[PDB]
Parts: structure tokens; C-alpha cells; sequence
RNA sequence: UUGGAAAAGAUUAGCAUGGCCCCUGCGCAAGGAUGAC
RNA sequence: AGCUUUGCGCAGUGGCAGUAUCGUAGCCAAUGAGGUCUAUCCGAGGCGCGAUUUGCUAAUUGAAAACUUCCCAAUA
């Protein structure tokens, strides 16, 4: 299915990050058939139209559009980026790196806040912001 | 335009193409200096591969068809499941598929046996409870109006 | 009830109260080593309180009257939910930020000589809000004014000619590596020098040797609590800086002064000429009982403990 | 729910029939294995639990609806003459204890009040204190305050309502997720709460100053469970030479649990029950209050055969069905022997004389709410006896 | 749009 | 409905007037001492009675 | 005059306006009764 | 010509304001909303959803809580 709209080349890409100025630009990086894409891709069409007053949601493929693997450590399976006014934001999510999300979160609520806070952070002029929840221990018990 | 064209800097090696063993996927030399020659060694190493794998080709290439077939007709692929319904689903008109709207909108009474057998057994009830004379019982409408009465 | 009861078989108001813990409570207190024994792990002493018998906290306080009713969103209630666990944090800092908890990662905090074992971002925070606006910086240079004007007061009194400002460079108030001289006293005679004694030590052996210019050096530290005794770093750090390669001191003879801001302590090991050791004494006490600076820090110390009297 | 497009059509429609026959059996295969998952111990996190929760309370809810179909269209399971071999049974009960039943509250009663104030007092405990109330429960707030300051119009209002309703709203459900079996749990609105609250108040203080329920019922309020099972143990500790063992005397210990006890409680047997100790009133009250929708978000089905469990003086309904129950295991006689005669009725644990307390091979009997606790000491002979049948 | 996504996804899969 | 944008515009421009009608629906003047107070030194009722 | 050096704005409180209502005055619309050789 | 009424708006005094003041784009409503009194009787909006503009001043916190080059020494 995948009803979010998709980004064919870095084109694309590098207009829909300039396109919105007063919305958090969210780029999911990976593969449709990988299944944890699947599950954050299921998890962002819970919650896509809910988020549409401050934020969008656009889906790349690696494979088509693999000119931002260098530049943006493309590496793992599936990454999520956050962008706002041609500026990334990083999210302190107590995983080590705060450049991108690379999980897949179950529940959409946790999605939800991130991206709140991402464009709380980015609308005030922080471009580091600090996640309201740690991400280090899976809380699972 | 290139990724840079946007003004932006960072701040397959992915997971996918790497695995424990054989480490990451793909072949070094996939493309290069091919020729007759490399055809010709290319044939020749696997027509050695081929006759390598002679040693035990019936036997293996039978089981295997034997295990994907009885893997086939045990757990049927999702999409083998529903293609009948896609096959069945062709013979529509396309009139039809602008008609979907969207989601903003003999034979025998099991329940008179049922009542019929509760309706028993409460007469049968009754008709004990006849016998029980201590039972005490109030007007509901009497006392109310008492109720009604007694209202300041 | 979707509340699960634990207390199902009785009730309170039937049944009475069949269990009684205030004596375990006491236990507790007396095993843990005493009121004051187990406040020693905590920023009690930092906040300089006279006692502890008329405090009080301020549960569900914060900075904006704990905003309690509101349309706040999800997010903002997680975090209003853990400031309190900030302020715990922040109350067993002292116990909890020592290198027998926490094995490596030794990493100073910025612009400021507090040393991080472990990596808690909430006491991270916790500190950088206390210690906001270069206020170690601000703490120093406060003490070492003070004791310049304290020592000017008392100029001619010990025979010193002048005292002088040495040029410092910002980092060494949170400089634990080197050090530099702080305080230059000048004499118009010959100053006898004793040999080092610490602060309380109230029997000195004078050494036979003299000098014309004398140092003194102010050393802050935020001691956790198996390293809280001032007078072992004192010392220490006075054999240490005086013998180091990296720190250059204007005379092998001086003072140097370690003071305890977590704990509000203060301990002198240097060289001692007769007639200074009362008027440094007066000078600590008056200057840790009324610096600018470090009422200050312990303001500061009591609004992020949502602590008062 | 019934799903029928009018304007799908047939293919797309039995495609996505066939999807979610597919889906539903996935999800209730996975629900399933999930809740086996987290009960046997595994480590979850919130989500998983939570959504099996929801997963669970559907198909209970399922399961509950299918059950409550099959005893409608099976009628009731009980056979006439079966409810009449109980109803016989219970008038011999209750004529022999010479029981007076429990007429309609008394409109000048003088303990009405009294019953009103703990029964209000009881609601509010309900409500611990968390600062965050849906409008439901601050309703139920507004209605108890209200309630509380003029207690004679709520209490015509009570009265009113015992009187002449007997269709209610919609009881909404949920289910407390205890990782070993999940408990229902139900919510009433607060006007039929406090309806029920004070007839439970006023069920249990009349009955038990005429002493309806015989010693062996427990839990009562005179001693905790634990006491509970001190006494047992010294009463069976008490007996006449209950140890020993030369001529071959044998001593059982039987604990059940009374299997289906709530969900298997038939609504007019109930009802006729109800009569013999209340008011006719009030016993068709009682019964018309658990034949009412049970409701989850988007779930509702009539409950018809089972009992709630969510109504205030349903604790009062078990502990009489119940004691129904033990006549049938107890027998009249050997009942009447341990409740003592109405003179002077026996304690929990005792016998007017030996003789009588070894006159049958029944000697403790204990009823909690649904377990039952025995205990037998049977000769030898009596054993082989027994053994032989 | 979402059948150029299904016809992608259908043949990786 | 989806989710308003998030925004923090000036809490508050001008006070008195009306607005401590607000407060007094909401945020009224409560007895705000000995209730959100710990008393450090001893123990109130029960020592784990919560 | 001269010489020399070079929190992306918070929080709380009060007053007035705006809002609503009685009354007053005025304007306007539509009138009501009535006086004058 | 004097006088007066209803309705309306402007201006003003006084008063009220969370059982208060409105929007309602949702629905119903004089072709009758809602009624336990007076019922062959009364006659208006009602129900759900969602709110409670602008200026000035003061105070607190903070090093700085925002209006257009500042500082140091000496004489006049």
C-alpha cells in the first residue's frame, strides 16, 4: 500500500525539505519489503493526518535514491530523519546518536511526541532537541 | 543537481547488504575487462561446478523438489490464498467500480423454544411459590403515593 | 475498582490499623548511621543550613508553581512527572557522583570544576542550572577580593608592604590539573617562614628560613562524599602544585586555601608566617559566612532541592 | 457489528471477506499465543500487554455474547423440575430456620439514614484521589455530594427507583489485566450506583439481624481470613479424637471452588429465590438490574443468563446463591444440625454436643465466597463403604 | 502512486 | 480531527481584571502552605501509612 | 573639551477597553395621545 | 408647537460576569422547540461541539527581561 508519498530521486528529496517552512519535514530512509520499515511506515499512516498541521512525512528508498548513504551515514536498515527550514534537527534519544531514529517503534503516541517536541525545539531556533522519554533501555520487564 | 545542492553537509555498507558470513553481498569483480577469454574460463569452471555437483545431483535436486512441493501444498503463500478471489473478482464492470460508495452510511426461531421452556419452568416456580405463605409483598403504587405524601 | 487493592481482606476503619512502623522507621534511621550520618550523602551541608530541625521540602513546587492544572500535552506532563526525579537526583548527588559508583568515565563539566563519574544527564542539567552564568568563576574571584580587602584592612599589622593582583587566567578556577598564584604579598622586612601546618593546627614549627614575597592560592572543589575531607586535599594539592612542572609559583613558600563548596568546607596546608594564621582564620569564617557569591550558590543549591526554612 | 456496502460489489465484497476471515484468525491465534507468552513469564513491554489486554477483552467479549446466544436459544440449562427440587429445598431451609423475610424499605425507617450516609461513604472511598476525573466520575461526585446534603429526597428517589424501574442503561466493562487470568470489571452510572449501593447496605444490615446467612458463610466481618484459617485448623484440631488412626478412621480434607459459579446462575430461578427473603419489589429489581448491555468501546451484548459481579449488592446475591448450594451439599438435616437450632444459633466451628457433632460423616463445612472447604472423618467400615459405591 | 509502490514492494517480496 | 500545531504565544499580556476570575475557577487562592510542605525534620500520622 | 581602549527577551500582579445588564441623554425609524385667537 | 411610545444605535453613570458571556460552520425548530403547575393548556429557539480581543503600569527571576556606540586618566 504505502500511501505516503515517495521521493523518486534526490531532486525531490532536496525541494520537499525546502518546501515546507512551517512544518517538520520527517524522511524515512529504507525499504518497503524491510520489515521494520513496514512496521514505522504503518505506525507513520496512523498518524499522518494527525500530524498534517505541523509536519510531513515522506518516504525515499535507498536503493532509488542512494546519493544521501555518504553524507547522511545511511547504513543501517532504515533510518528517520528530521528536517525544519533546511535544517536538520537532532533528537536525544539516549541511543548514542542523535542524528536519526533507526527503530521502530510500536506505538504511535511515542512517534507523536517526538515529532511535537522536534518542531517545539525547531519553531523556538534549538537544533538540538531532547526527547521526552529514554530510548536507551527497551522497557520491557 | 547533486545531494549538495540543497546547501546541506553531514553532520552498500548498509545492515542489509552485510552479512556475518561471506561477509557483504556482491561480487568485487562484477564488471571488467571481459572478454572471449573471460567467457571462455567462466564456461569452463562451471562446467567444473556443474560435474562437482554431479556427485549427488539426482538424489539432492529430487528431495529438494519433493520438500518445496509438500512446503507448497502444507503452507500456501498468502497470495496464492486470495488469488482465486483476484481471478473471481475480473468479471467487473467498470461502471460498477464508480458505484463503490464510501463508509460514511424452512427456517426455525431459536429463541421461542428457549422462551417457551423459561416460561415453563417459571410457572412451575410459581405454582411452588403458591405454597409459601410468609412471602411478603408491597403495594409499589400505594406506597408510592405515601412517598408523594410525605414530601414537605 | 480498576485500582487493584492490596488491603482487600480489612478495612481500615473496621478492622483498625493491625501493623505499626514508626519503630521501623526509627530503626532505619539509627542503621543508616544517624540523621546526620545519613545527610553526610547528601547536599545538606551544601546549603549551609544552621540545622535541620525547622526545614521543610516543597513537593510538586518547580519553577512555574509545578503547573499542575493545564491543557499541557502528553510530553509535558512526562517531564513535569520527572523533575522530581531531578530533584532527588540532584539531593544524592553527592553519594552517587563518586568514582566507587561509578567505574571510568571521568569527565568534567564545562567551565567548572565538578567532575561528572558517569554519565546522568539529569545531574548534568541539575549542576548547569546551579552553576549557570560562570558562577565558579564569579565564586573565586569573590573570595579572593574579599581576602585582598581583608588583608588590606590588616596591612600594616603583619609587617606587609602591599598586596598585589595577579593576572589569572579564567580557567583556573576550575583548573584541577595546574594551578597559579592568586594572592602576592610584598613586605618591607624580612618575613620568617614556618614550615607547613594545616588550618587547625595550632602548634607550628618554624622553619629557619625567610622571603620577601609570599603567594596565596584559592582552590575550589566540589568534593562527593569519599573524597569530602578538605584537609587531605588541601594538603595534598599544596605538595602537588608547589612540586609540579606545569604550575610556576612567584616563591617556594605560600598558602593555599581548599575550600569545600558541596560540603561548605575550608582547610590552609601552605607555608605560615607568625601573625597570619588568626587573620586567615577570621577571613575563612567571615567568608563563608557572608560572600556574595556563595550565599549565592546555596540559594541556588535550595531552589533546585525545593528545599527551605 | 453487521458490515454490508450496498454499492460493493459481490467480488471486491467476498475478497474482503476472505481478508478478514484471514485477519481475524491471525489475530486471535496471535492474541492467544501472546497471553500464553506473558503468563507463563516472558519479558513484555507495555505495548504488548496492552494491546493483548484489548485483543482479550474482544474475544471475551466474543465468547461472552456466543454464550449468552447459546442459552437463549438452548433455553435455560437447568430443568424444571431441577429448579423445583431447589425451590423445595430452600422453603424447607428457610421454614425451618422460621426466617421472616426482609420486607421494602420502610419509608419512615430508622436506620435509612444511617444506611444512606455509609453506603454514600462507601462510593466516595471508591475514589482515590488522582486529581484527573473523567466527567463520569465527577458526576458520580456531583450526585453523591448532592445526595449527601438532603438525604430524605434521595432516599424517596431510592425508593422511587426500587419501586417501579426495571430498565437500565448501558454497564460499560473492562478488564483488570492480572498476568494469570483477567477479572471483569464494570462501570454503572453513579444514579443506579447509588441505587444499588444503598439497597446493598439495607440487604446486608436486615439480613444479618435476621440472620439469614448460617455461620460457615464467610468471609464475615469478624474475623480476617487469616483468623479464618486459624479457627479451621483449630476446630478441625478440636474434634473428638480426629488423629487417630488404630481402627482404621480415615479424615478427608475437600477444597472445590464452585466452577462457573457466577457465570451459571440462572436470572428467574434467581429471581424466585430472591422472593423468598425480599421483597417481590426488590427481588425484581435485583434481577432486572443484571439483565442490562454490558458495553465495551465499540462492543455491547445483553447479559441474560450470568450474573454482574459489577452491582453493589451482587456480593449479597453470591453469598445467598451460594447458600443454596450448600443446603445441596450439606442436606437440611446436616445443616440445620451446624447452623444450630433458631433458638440459639451455633459459632462458626461448634455443636450443641458431641453426639450430635459425630453423628454424620460430614463434620466442617466452611464457604467462602465460591470455594467450599470439607471435612469428613469416616470409620473404616463407612470408608469401605463409600469406596465400594 | 500506490500501485507503482505495490508492484516495488510485490517484486522484492 | 487532527491534532492542533503546537504553539507558545505570550502567556499572558495584561492581569487583574477578569483574569483572576479565571484563576478563581481554576488555580483559585487555596490554603497553598502545610500542603505541598514535606516538614524535613519529623514524621506526620503513620510512618508508612500513604 | 583632551589623551587611550573596543535571553529566538522570561515570569507574576494591578488598572482601563472590549462582553453583558438597568437607567440617562442623543440620534434615527415608526408612531401614540393632546394643547393653541 | 409642547408631550409621549416601541425598536434601534452612539455616548455615559452604575451593575453583572464560569448555573456567566458567545461562535456553532452540526442537527432540530412557529409547517411548533420544550412542558411534573392551569393539559382541548402554555408558546421559543433547543440540543451536541468549541471558546472566554487591545493598551498602560508594576513586581519577581536572571549578569543582561531589549529603543540606536560605550569605557578609562587629567584639566577646563
Amino acid at each position: 500500500s504505502y500511501m505516503l508519498p515517495h521521493l523518486h530521486n534526490g531532486w525531490q528529496v532536496d525541494q520537499a525539505i525546502l518546501s515546507e517552512e512551517d512544518r517538520v519535514v520527517v524522511i524515512r530512509f529504507g525499504h518497503d519489503w524491510d520489515p521494520t520499515c513496514m512496521k514505522m511506515d504503518e505506525v507513520l499512516y496512523s498518524i499522518a493526518e494527525k500530524v498534517k498541521n505541523f509536519a510531513v512525512i515522506y518516504l525515499v528508498d535507498i536503493t532509488e535514491v542512494p546519493d544521501f548513504n555518504k553524507m547522511y551515514e545511511l547504513y543501517d536498515p532504515c533510518t528517520v530523519m528530521f528536517f525544519f527550514r533546511n535544517k536538520h534537527i537532532m533528537i536525544d534519544l539516549g541511543t548514542g546518536n542523535n542524528n536519526k531514529i533507526n527503530w521502530a517503534m510500536e506505538d504511535k503516541q511515542e512517534m507523536v511526541d517526538i515529532i511535537e517536541t522536534v518542531y517545539r525545539g525547531a519553531r523556538k531556533g534549538r537544533g538540538l532537541v531532547v526527547s521526552p522519554k529514554d530510548y536507551s533501555t527497551k522497557y520491557r520487564y | 543537481v547533486p545531494g549538495l545542492g540543497r546547501g546541506a553537509t553531514g553532520f552498500d555498507l548498509n545492515d542489509t547488504n552485510y552479512d556475518e558470513f561471506n561477509g557483504y553481498a556482491g561480487s568485487l569483480f562484477s564488471s571488467g575487462p571481459y572478454e572471449k577469454d573471460d567467457e571462455e574460463a567462466d564456461a569452463i569452471y562451471a562446467a567444473l561446478d556443474k560435474r562437482m555437483d554431479e556427485r549427488r545431483k539426482e538424489r539432492r535436486e529430487q528431495r529438494e523438489k519433493e520438500e518445496i512441493e509438500k512446503y507448497r501444498m502444507e503452507r500456501p503463500k498468502i497470495q496464492q490464498q486470495f488469488s482465486d478471489l483476484k481471478r473471481k473478482l475480473a468479471e467487473v464492470t467498470e461502471e460498477e467500480w464508480l458505484s463503490i460508495p464510501e463508509v460514511g452510511d424452512g427456517e426455525l426461531d431459536m429463541r421461542k423454544i428457549g422462551q417457551a421452556r423459561n416460561t415453563l419452568m417459571d410457572m412451575r416456580l410459581s405454582q411452588v411459590s403458591d405454597s409459601v405463605s410468609g412471602q411478603t409483598v408491597v403495594d409499589p403504587k400505594g406506597y408510592l403515593t405515601d412517598l408523594n405524601s410525605m414530601i414537605p | 475498582v480498576l485500582k487493584q487493592n492490596p488491603f482487600w481482606w480489612t478495612h481500615q476503619r473496621h478492622d483498625g490499623k493491625l501493623w505499626n512502623l514508626n519503630n521501623y522507621r526509627t530503626d532505619m534511621i539509627q542503621a543508616l548511621g544517624g540523621v546526620e550520618g545519613i545527610l553526610e550523602h547528601t547536599l545538606f551541608k551544601g546549603t549551609y543550613f544552621p540545622t535541620w530541625e525547622g526545614l521543610f521540602w516543597e513537593k510538586a513546587s518547580g519553577f512555574e508553581e509545578s503547573m499542575k492544572w493545564k491543557k499541557l500535552t502528553n510530553a509535558q506532563r512526562s517531564g513535569l512527572n520527572q523533575i522530581p526525579n531531578r530533584r532527588f537526583t540532584l539531593w544524592w548527588s553527592p553519594t552517587i557522583n563518586r568514582a566507587n559508583v561509578y567505574v571510568g568515565f571521568q569527565v568534567q563539566l564545562d567551565l567548572t570544576g565538578i567532575f561528572m563519574h558517569g554519565k546522568i544527564p539529569t545531574l548534568k542539567i541539575s549542576l548547569i542550572q546551579i552553576f549557570r552564568a560562570h558562577l565558579w568563576q564569579k565564586i573565586h574571584e569573590s573570595i579572593v577580593m574579599d581576602l585582598c580587602q581583608v588583608f588590606d584592612q590588616e596591612l600594616d599589622a603583619l609587617e606587609i608592604e602591599t598586596v598585589q593582583k595577579e593576572t589569572i587566567h579564567p580557567r583556573k578556577s576550575y583548573k584541577m590539573n595546574s594551578s597559579c598564584a592568586d594572592i602576592l604579598l610584598f613586605a618591607s622586612y624580612k618575613w620568617n617562614v614556618s614550615r607547613p601546618s594545616l588550618l587547625a593546627d595550632s602548634k607550628d614549627v618554624m622553619d629557619s628560613t625567610t622571603t620577601q614575597k609570599y603567594w596565596i592560592d584559592i582552590q575550589l572543589r566540589w568534593g562527593d562524599y569519599d573524597s569530602h575531607d578538605i584537609e587531605r586535599y588541601a594538603r595534598a594539592k599544596f605538595l602537588d602544585y608547589t612540586t609540579d612542572n606545569m604550575s610556576i609559583y612567584p616563591s617556594p613558600t605560600g598558602v593555599l586555601i581548599a575550600i569545600d563548596l558541596a560540603y561548605n568546607l575550608h582547610s590552609a596546608y601552605g607555608n605560615w608566617f607568625p601573625g597570619s594564621k588568626p587573620l586567615i582564620q577570621q577571613a575563612m569564617a567571615k567568608i563563608m559566612k557572608a560572600n556574595p557569591a556563595l550565599y549565592v550558590l546555596r540559594e541556588r543549591i535550595r531552589k533546585g532541592l525545593q528545599l527551605y526554612s | 457489528i453487521p458490515w454490508k456496502v450496498p454499492g460493493l460489489p459481490t467480488p471486491i465484497e467476498n475478497m474482503i471477506l476472505r481478508y478478514v476471515k484471514a485477519k481475524a484468525d491471525w489475530w486471535t491465534n496471535t492474541a492467544h499465543y501472546n497471553r500464553e507468552r506473558i503468563r507463563r513469564g516472558a519479558t513484555v513491554d507495555k505495548t504488548v500487554c496492552k494491546k493483548n489486554l484489548g485483543r482479550l477483552t474482544r474475544l471475551y467479549l466474543k465468547a461472552e455474547q456466543e454464550r449468552q446466544h447459546n442459552y437463549l436459544k438452548d433455553g435455560p440449562y437447568i430443568t424444571a423440575e431441577e429448579a423445583v427440587a431447589v425451590y423445595t429445598t430452600t422453603v424447607h431451609w428457610l421454614e425451618s430456620r422460621r426466617f421472616s423475610p426482609i420486607p421494602f424499605p420502610p419509608l419512615s425507617y430508622k436506620h435509612d439514614t444511617k444506611l444512606l450516609i455509609l453506603a454514600l461513604e462507601r462510593l466516595k472511598e471508591a475514589y482515590s484521589v488522582k486529581s484527573r476525573l473523567n466527567q463520569s466520575q465527577r458526576e458520580e461526585l456531583g450526585l453523591i455530594e448532592q445526595a449527601y446534603d438532603n438525604p430524605h429526597e434521595a432516599l424517596s428517589r431510592i425508593k422511587r427507583h426500587l419501586l417501579t424501574q426495571r430498565a437500565f442503561k448501558e454497564v460499560g466493562i473492562e478488564f483488570m489485566d492480572l498476568y494469570s487470568h483477567l477479572v471483569p470489571v464494570y462501570d454503572v452510572e453513579p444514579l443506579e450506583k447509588i441505587t444499588d449501593a444503598y439497597l446493598d447496605q439495607y440487604l446486608w444490615y436486615e439480613a444479618d439481624k435476621r440472620r439469614l446467612f448460617p455461620p460457615w458463610i464467610k468471609p464475615a466481618d469478624t474475623e480476617p481470613p487469616p483468623l479464618l484459617v486459624y479457627k479451621w485448623c483449630q476446630g478441625i484440631n478440636n474434634l473428638q479424637d480426629v488423629w487417630e488412626t488404630s481402627e482404621g478412621e480415615c479424615n478427608v480434607m475437600l477444597e472445590s471452588r464452585f466452577e462457573k459459579m457466577y457465570e451459571k446462575i440462572d436470572l428467574t430461578l434467581l429471581n424466585r429465590l430472591l422472593r423468598l427473603i425480599v421483597d417481590h419489589n426488590i427481588a425484581d429489581y435485583m434481577t432486572a438490574k443484571n439483565n442490562v448491555v454490558i458495553n465495551y468501546k465499540d462492543m455491547n451484548h445483553t447479559n441474560s443468563y450470568g450474573i454482574i459481579r459489577g452491582l453493589q449488592f451482587a456480593s449479597f446475591i453470591v453469598q445467598y446463591y451460594g447458600l443454596v448450594m450448600d443446603l445441596l451439599v450439606l442436606g437440611l438435616h446436616r445443616a440445620s444440625e451446624m447452623a444450630g437450632p433458631p433458638q440459639m444459633p451455633n459459632d462458626f466451628l461448634s455443636f450443641q454436643d458431641i453426639a450430635t457433632e459425630a453423628a454424620h460423616p460430614i463434620r466442617l463445612f466452611c464457604r467462602y465466597i465460591d470455594r467450599i472447604h470439607i471435612f469428613f472423618r469416616f470409620t473404616a467400615d463407612e470408608a469401605r463403604d463409600l469406596i465400594q459405591r | 502512486d500506490i500501485e507503482s509502490s505495490l508492484k516495488q514492494l510485490a517484486e522484492r517480496r | 480531527k487532527p491534532l492542533p500545531a503546537p504553539l507558545d504565544g505570550q502567556r499572558k499580556k495584561r492581569g487583574g481584571r477578569r483574569y483572576r476570575k479565571m484563576k478563581e475557577r481554576l488555580g483559585l487562592t487555596e490554603i497553598r502552605k502545610q500542603a505541598n510542605r514535606m516538614s524535613f525534620g519529623e514524621i506526620e500520622e503513620d510512618a508508612y501509612q500513604e
